């Protein structure tokens, strides 16, 4: 229940750079990892992925031919290898975890994540509001539209909605637009039509304050969206 | 190739030396899908003999049927 | 006109009479074949997965079979027309159909010999190694094919390779290399391994032995009685073009006429592969109802 | 027509059929040996002699948690033979012999776990007694249990402080144990395992088609048995119960595939007592001549030989001593040999 | 001795108990099969269009 | 010995009152019914992931999800509409005779020929299923297991006797004993407060879970019984005996009211089960075909057909659309 990273540090332009994801904790071999940055100024953007038994293996299209993803299960570990780093590279970096089946809830755990700085089409989502200035002791509303009919004919939306306090790591709400995650109050739910999707927190609680997050996956590569600031 | 398929009937061995050219009537000329280098003469004796067409007779006797 | 020792013989007469028995059968096996392969490279990988190794072997036999029989009604155009030599050249289908021919034999070697280490040993090896094998004797077939290879293509609108190598024993030593290569040795192993086995099989208690030794006296049987004919005519045409024997054309006329027919007969050996190996089998029988239950 | 979150299912289900696969090929290597036989036959020495010999699992900790079995063991004889006394009416000759008795008696089994000195001394005078002796020299009609001889004339061994039971003893207490007992080990690479179905005491129907195509069928039955009658029922014969149980056995299908394998035990005891009991009493077919182990051997293998229905199957035997080490040590490698030629895997052979 | 007694006691305590008409059991059970008959699909089928199988 | 006349006496009671009260047969009344007619059934799914005989299998509330027991030592979850394998789970005690899934979708229950029937948690942190707790302290050898909440859970083994358990505690609550034979099935109330289990003794009993004493009892069969289940509604239950005779008794009237019979049939029975509507009976026969009877007519309506041994189980799922049937080949089939 612990992932641990390393690798940090400053690195100079054309080089190499090993990073190494740890886990202890569970039964490892049948997890499907993946990457995530985070820039220090924008929101979020996904990097990479291994799926189990290295069967699968994807990439982003603006970081083809750079990576390179390897997990080692019987030691439990994982490495990336980076060659040729530019100056956009310089983010925050999270190791993530995510199962796949029949009623299961991809993303529940989110590593401590490790910095990195240096120094010298597809689906679109869209947030419509930036600063909403709270009310505590009544309700408030988020929204998220779209670019596509985000239903399938399965009859099940694949929209996500996510929650990050400050200077913490950030844990799943709602999957799948109904549900919620096992270890979250039941104050949450979200309602939404095909082109938009809303969230309403009802009755408002201290320390709720947080950064949000509208994250599909209907077809690689999935994409973020910038999300709203609470504020007050 | 393998057997079975085969279009080539003649399968001489021994080179003639020489005819007497009156006595040739006819003119052809061997099979060429078994590539046996071999040239058909019949004869006014109605019988058929191979030769080689090396020998000038041969040439003598194509323009004698050409003309 | 005066003295002529040498007299040339024909035989369109044989050829003529030969053609239609030998076009009918090329029909019919193509036929059979075709509809007989196709189910069991079908009901063994569609639904029922892999299981073990004799699986892989037999979707990899079948495989050879059907490559063998989809060549010839190319053959069978080509016979009565000899139009439209632009459409291929004949070195393809030579190879072709060599490789096919080679590789359905080591398969009906190489299955008897797993077979045989599987049963006395209890060894049982892994699918993976399987397969490595399967290329590996792919591969042994295709490059023991290469001296018939060198077939010159549509010259002077035929095709044949054209007997002008320095070497004048090419044509004999073709010959020796394949009835050596095809006959004694598949049979050497086939008997051997099975004999062995069959001494464990009949001293044990099965309760349904007797099935198994009928099975394998029944392929040592088909297999011998199909092949001999033909092996025989090419090494007395062997011996003939050691030009030990006497020669005299209607010894020739009536070689050819023999060679050629039963060379017709041979080939029908290939389509009976799959009834004597996979459908004695209780399970694939009944698998087989279980699909025709579905699609009607 | 699917969509690009399904595929990680698909992914999933051919990783386990192909995990699946490999269980399947390690589970080709296993030849289950059922015992049967009935009551008191020696079923569980087996087991434990066989544990001993290859598994080598015994541990002074192990050999220490049977102590309490073995009390368990002592007292229960014990109040049999107080039971049979008082069953066959026998006048005892001495006053405090009777007092005695009323102290060991009413004595719950399951809750003793020590001894003090008073147990060791009603047990130590109790044994005195020659009523109790020639009691014990007619055990024929009250079938107390065989393995009390040893015990009784080594309480005081017991009876000390530091007790540590030794490798012969323990082979001959009896575990309280109700479900099955099986046990897997391997020899030449070959995974042998065995169960016992002993212990199960509900309808024989229901469960039985559980077992089909076993590969062996290993039968015991008993020697010494023959002639052991008892009071309740006026004619009892030990012998023909465990007849009748044989030809039951061959008759249900299920097992008709599966080789027979009867081994015989308890001959020792056979060799020490034909010496005063004439075995044609009991059955008059027998007409042999007398005092002969050789013929009542003979006999017995004969007869059970020759109940067999079918007259197809060739059925084997064996005599054998179950307390010996060394004896089952060869007839088990014997038996190895004689099995593993007399069966075939098919693989495709149709 | 006492298993005897319990069963008498068991079978005496097993007197008190209605009994009503079959008839009218029997009218229930064809009420109520009748009146939800129209929703069994194993009865009367299903367009292809709802059925996911 | 008086007793033994005395009971005896009650017997003669208990026989006339309740021949007094059968007025009418069923069949009387049910003249004037159109009949069902003709039904054919197709396979749509077959589902082949074991290596040796089923023994037991047991839908879920969901409707979706499938759980199967064979002896290989490994029971395994399916997923109905994509055919997909989600949960392989090994067990020990490989002699297995019964499955169970529980209503919530967290658990699932095995038990067999060892006498412990262990618990298994499914959703956990980890993702890998772990025992939870080893219920233990039957003697015999279990026979089946039906949840009933998330908590307790009902147990029937050989040993005469049926025991409620609570998981969390770990120790037994009430016994019903009073049986002679061998309990073979049980079935549960659709509302959870009344279940009826067969004996060998060809005996049916009704239990009250509460007061835990046995309300009823139910003779007739001349053999050992194997199957029972409840109507839809809660007011009658079917038997299948190993006489091939299966039998309807309603609980208000305390009689038999029908029984199916026919000559050509002398197998026994290994699974019986209602549909939804409550107009149809699925039984499982050992002529390796299982047919479909009409509940009030006796008539046949057809025949399912495709297996190369004995019927195991049987499964109808909560909204009467499918069926699903196991036999000893390792080999599932659904049937819509
Ligand atoms: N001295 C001696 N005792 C034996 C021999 N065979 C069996 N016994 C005794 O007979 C008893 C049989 O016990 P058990 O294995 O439980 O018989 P089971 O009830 O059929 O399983 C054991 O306690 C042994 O002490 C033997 O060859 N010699
Ligand atoms: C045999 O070949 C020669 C060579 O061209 C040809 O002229 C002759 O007609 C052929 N004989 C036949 C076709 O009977």
């Amino acid at each position: 229940v612990q992932l641990v990273e390393s690798g940090g540090g400053l690195v100079q332009p054309g080089g190499s750079r090993k990073l190494s994801c740890s886990a202890s904790g569970f039964a490892f071999s049948s997890f499907g990892m993946h990457w995530v940055r985070q820039a220090p100024e924008k929101g979020l953007e996904w990097v990479a992925y291994i799926s189990s038994g290295s069967g699968t293996i994807y990439y982003a299209d603006t970081v083809k031919g750079r990576f390179t993803i390897s997990r080692d299960d019987p030691k439990n570990t994982l490495f990336l290898q980076m060659t040729s780093l530019r100056s956009e590279d310089t983010a925050m970096y999270y190791c993530v975890r995510s199962i796949y089946y029949y009623g299961s809830s991809p993303f529940d755990f989110w590593g401590q994540g490790t910095t990195l700085t240096v120094s010298s089409s597809d689906i679109v989502m869209t947030q419509a509001t930036s600063s909403v200035p709270v009310t505590p002791g009544e309700s408030v509303s988020i929204s998220c539209r779209s670019s596509k009919s985000l239903l399938h004919s399965n009859g099940n939306t694949y929209l996500y909605w996510f929650l990050q306090r400050p200077g913490q790591s950030p844990q799943l709400l709602i999957y799948r637009m109904s549900n919620l995650a096992s270890g979250v109050p039941d104050r949450f739910s979200g309602s939404g039509s095909g082109t938009a999707f809303t969230l309403t927190i009802s009755r408002l609680e201290a320390e709720d304050v947080g950064v949000y997050y509208c994250m599909q996956h209907l077809e690689y590569p999935l994409t973020f969206g910038a999300g709203t600031k609470l504020e007050l | 190739q393998h057997h079975g398929v085969t279009k080539c009937n003649i399968t001489c061995s021994k080179m003639t030396s020489k005819i007497p050219v009156a006595l040739l009537i006819h003119y052809q000329q061997n099979q060429a899908s078994c590539g046996k280098r071999a040239i058909i003469l019949e004869t006014r004796q109605h019988r058929l003999f191979c030769a080689d067409p090396k020998e000038q007779w041969v040439k003598d006797a194509m323009q004698h049927l050409d003309r | 006109d005066y003295d002529e020792d040498a007299t040339p013989c024909v035989f369109t007469d044989v050829l003529n009479q030969s053609k239609p028995v030998t076009l009918f059968l090329y029909g019919v096996v193509f036929l059979f074949g075709s509809i007989g392969n196709f189910l069991v490279i079908f009901t063994i990988t569609w639904r029922r997965r892999i299981q073990c190794s004799g699986d892989v072997y037999f979707i990899n036999l079948a495989a050879a079979d059907l490559l063998f029989v989809c060549t010839l009604p190319l053959w069978m155009q080509y016979l009565l027309d000899h139009n439209s030599l632009a459409s291929v050249p004949c070195t393809l289908l030579t190879a072709c159909f060599y490789v096919a021919m080679f590789a359905s034999l080591c398969f009906i070697t190489e299955i008897a010999l797993d077979r045989y280490y599987a049963i006395v040993y209890m060894r049982y090896r892994p699918v993976k190694q399987a397969c490595l094998f399967s290329i590996f004797w792919w591969i042994f077939a295709v490059i023991i094919a290469i001296p018939h290879f060198m077939v010159v293509t549509k010259k002077d609108n035929q095709c044949m390779t054209d007997y002008d190598y320095l070497e004048v024993s090419y044509p004999i030593i073709l010959n020796v290399e394949l009835m050596l290569g095809a006959f004694v040795i598949p049979l050497s192993v086939i008997s051997y391994c099975y004999y062995r086995i069959s001494r464990i099989v009949a001293v044990s208690q099965s309760r349904h032995k007797g099935r198994i030794v009928r099975v394998l006296i029944a392929v040592v049987l088909v297999f011998i009685i199909f092949w001999l004919p033909y092996h025989l005519t090419l090494f007395v045409d062997t011996l003939k073009l050691l030009k030990w024997i006497s020669s005299s054309c209607e010894f020739e006329r009536s070689l050819k006429r023999a060679l050629i027919l039963t060379e017709s007969l041979a080939f029908c050996h290939c389509c009976l592969n799959p009834l004597l190996y996979v459908f004695v089998g209780t399970k694939f029988r009944q698998e087989l109802h279980c699909l025709l239950a579905e699609f009607r | 027509t699917l969509s690009a979150e399904d595929k990680a299912a698909v992914e999933r289900s051919k990783m386990i059929e192909k995990q699946l696969r490999r269980d399947k090929r390690d589970a080709r290597r296993e030849l289950k040996l059922l015992l049967l036989g009935t009551g008191e036959s020696g079923k569980s020495t087996f087991i434990k002699q066989m544990r001993i010999i290859h598994g080598a699992g015994y541990s002074e900790e192990d050999k220490r948690g049977f102590t309490k079995l073995v009390y368990q063991n002592i007292f229960t004889a014990m109040q049999a033979m107080i039971r049979a006394m008082e069953t066959l009416k026998i006048l005892y000759k001495y006053e405090q012999n009777k007092a005695n008795a009323l102290l060991i008696r009413e004595v719950d089994v399951e809750k003793v776990t020590t001894f003090e000195h008073q147990y060791v001394s009603a047990i130590k005078t109790l044994w005195e007694d020659p009523g109790i002796q020639e009691c014990y020299d007619r055990r024929r009609e009250y079938q107390l249990s065989d393995s009390a001889k040893y015990y009784l004339t080594d309480v005081d061994r017991i009876a000390t402080l530091g007790y540590l039971p030794t490798q012969q003893d323990v082979l001959r207490v009896r575990v309280p144990t109700t479900g099955i007992i099986e046990y897997p080990f391997d020899l030449e690479n070959i995974i042998f395992r065995m169960v016992d179905v002993g212990g199960q005491r509900s309808e024989r129907r229901k469960w039985i088609h559980c077992f089909e195509n076993v590969t062996s069928i290993m039968f015991l039955v008993a020697l010494s048995e023959y002639d052991q009658v008892l009071v309740e029922s006026d004619n009892e014969n030990r012998m023909e119960e465990s007849k009748a149980l044989f030809r039951t056995i061959i008759t249900y299908p299920w097992f008709q595939n599966s080789s027979v394998i009867l081994f015989l035990n308890k001959k020792d005891l056979l060799e020490d007592k034909i010496l005063y009991s004439h075995l044609v009493d009991y059955f008059p077919e027998f007409d042999g001549p007398q005092r002969d182990a050789q013929a009542a051997r003979e006999f017995i293998l004969k007869m059970f030989v020759d109940l067999n229905p079918d007259s197809d199957k060739i059925i084997y035997s064996h005599f054998t001593c179950a307390t010996d080490t060394e004896n089952i040590r060869f007839v088990f490698a014997a038996v190895k040999d004689t099995i593993l030629q007399l069966n075939l895997k098919e693989y495709n052979l149709v | 001795i006492a298993q005897a007694r319990k069963l008498v006691e068991q079978l005496k305590m097993e007197a008190n108990i209605d009994r009503i008409k079959v008839s009218k059991a029997a009218a229930d059970l064809m009420a109520y099969c009748e009146a939800h008959a129209k929703e069994d699909p194993l009865l009367t089928p299903v367009p292809a269009s709802e059925n996911p199988f | 010995d008086q007793l033994r006349q005395e009971a005896e006496q009650l017997k003669n009671q208990i026989r006339d009152a309740r021949k007094a009260c059968a007025d009418a047969t069923l069949s009387q009344i049910t003249n004037n019914i159109d009949p069902v007619g003709r039904i054919q059934m197709r396979t749509r799914r077959t589902l082949r992931g074991h290596l040796a005989k089923i023994y037991a299998m047991h839908w879920g509330t969901d409707s979706r999800l499938l759980v199967s027991a064979s002896q290989d030592g490994k029971l395994i979850i399916w997923d109905s509409y994509t055919t997909n394998k989600v949960h392989a789970i090994p067990l020990r005690s490989s002699w297995v005779m019964t499955c169970a899934y529980a209503p919530s979708g967290n658990y699932v229950a095995c038990g067999g020929l060892d006498n412990i029937c262990s618990i298994y948690n499914l959703k956990t942190r980890e993702g890998n299923v772990r025992v939870s707790r080893e219920l233990a302290g039957h003697t015999g050898y279990l026979s089946c297991c039906r949840f009933l909440d998330d908590n307790q859970i009902v147990t029937s083994s050989g040993d005469t006797t049926c025991a409620l358990w609570d998981i969390e505690t770990g120790q037994q609550t009430t016994t019903f004993t009073g049986h002679t034979g061998d309990v073979m099935s049980l079935s549960l109330a659709p509302d959870t407060r009344l279940f009826v289990s067969g004996a060998c003794d060809a005996s049916a009993k009704l239990w009250d879970v509460r007061e835990g004493m046995c309300r009823q009892t139910f003779t007739g069969h001349e053999s050992d019984i194997n199957a029972i289940c409840f109507f839809p509604n809660g007011n009658a239950f079917a038997t299948g005996s190993d006489d091939a005779t299966c039998r309807l008794f309603d609980l208000r009237a305390d009689q038999e009211l029908m029984t199916y019979s026919h000559d050509n049939i002398i197998c026994g029975i290994t699974s019986v089960s209602f549909s939804k509507s409550g107009r149809l009976l699925l039984a499982g026969y050992d002529d390796f075909n299982c047919n479909v009877w009409d509940a009030l007519k006796a008539d046949r309506a057809g025949v399912l057909a495709g297996h190369d041994n004995r019927v195991s189980c049987l499964g109808v799922t909560d909204d009467g659309m499918a069926v699903a049937t196991g036999s000893w080949d390792s080999f599932l089939k659904i049937w819509n």
